[PDB]
């Protein structure tokens, strides 16, 4: 069964069916084995592809019903908004629980810890976009913890020209500027990250260069962006 | 509009 | 009620969550009363979004189905066949839910001869789809009920719609697509494509910009399949 | 590839 839902997996990519990639993908997961740097994609594109098209219908239903607040479509778009993002809540729900009982465990390399802590930090990041008050807090604590605890495996056991590293060190700053409310902490962030990265590009074969500077362009954009 | 990490 | 999720199939067009939309439409439908022309579209474009993006991955999945019989691949296989008739049989599930909602609340409840035509076109449409995806007994079965449903409408848009009319040009282009893809008369097809885009061209000369710029755009259509088709 | 009917 466990090949079987990866090759159904692979293929529901070729389709683009993500909601059917996912529940491949999950089913994979659930069978308590570890993921191959492949399978760890396969379930980051799934699930990102998910919940991207989740969080810009949100986007979407949120800018609709600030406009018709402004006055009379307030009750529909407030009970269909609630049900896109209920479906969002239980989308990171599930990502969350296959990362927290199965897969940070499960987990040998600090590169296969890393990728794990940086999707359990995004998960909550997105949860943290929609929620409101109480749980709010609550959520942008969980989210600044699994991205410490990923910033500081990555400092002590990865290169600074790592993808997961350029990648977590972009979300966390992504986290300060929109979510914790610290555009210095952002651009200190982002800043120190390209800079470290730059120095060591002398070092990288003609792929590794190609997926560094790709998220360094998305660091100094931001930081064009935010300044 | 900001950018995060892409897919791998 | 019916204008709570008309409003919420509106909503879900913007955030383009069309089978959310679909199932707004098919509730909209269902509560008995006769659609505007706003509705109808509503009720197309979920539909035909729904339907079309299960069309474009059974189409990847049998092409990919395809590669792996040609290559031997023991093992992949069984995989590919078991997921490309799950994609086939939500396919089928969606075009026996918009047949089932066109026979038994659409077809019958039509105020005129335009939404008549709109929804035998749809008929036609969604018996097309299922057609593109059937094997032996029940595709030349499905093929009968797609050339009656267009045929139905062809009557009726020739007798009571201009030839400039984008629901006359968009079901002969449909016809059409049916005759060349389908029906395996490429010579029909032309017969069909030519006829219709000539008809139209002759009374343009009396279109406001609104009505122009929507009828040209399906006789592009008509005119491009020509150039492939000969 | 062929081209039906756009979507109203």
């Amino acid at each position: 069964e466990r090949a079987s839902l990866i090759q159904k997996a692979k293929l529901a990519e070729q389709a683009e069916r993500y909601e059917d990639m996912a529940a491949f993908m999950k089913g994979a997961v659930e069978k308590g084995e570890e993921l191959s740097c492949e399978e760890r994609n396969l379930l980051s594109v799934a699930y990102k592809n998910v919940v991207g098209g989740q969080r810009a219908a949100w986007r979407v239903l949120s800018s609709i019903e600030q406009k018709s607040n402004e006055e009379e479509k307030g009750p529909e778009v407030r009970e269909y908004r609630e049900k896109v993002e209920t479906e969002l809540q239980g989308v990171c729900d599930t990502v969350l629980g296959l990362l927290d009982s199965h897969l940070i465990k499960e987990a040998g390399d600090a590169e296969s810890r890393v990728f794990y802590l940086k999707m359990k930090g995004d998960y909550y990041r997105y949860l943290a976009e929609v929620a409101t008050g109480d749980d709010k807090k609550r959520i942008i604590d969980s989210a600044r913890s699994a991205y410490q605890e990923a910033m500081d495996i990555s400092k002590k056991e990865m290169p600074p020209t790592n993808p997961i590293r350029l990648g977590l060190a972009l979300n966390f700053s992504v986290f300060h500027y929109e979510i914790a409310n610290s555009p210095e902490e952002a651009i200190s962030l982002a800043k120190t990250t390209f800079d470290e990265a730059m120095a060591d590009l002398h070092t990288l074969s003609e792929d590794s260069y190609k997926d560094s500077t790709l998220i360094m362009q998305l660091l100094r954009d931001n930081l064009t962006l935010w300044t | 509009r900001r950018a995060s990490a892409p897919l791998p």
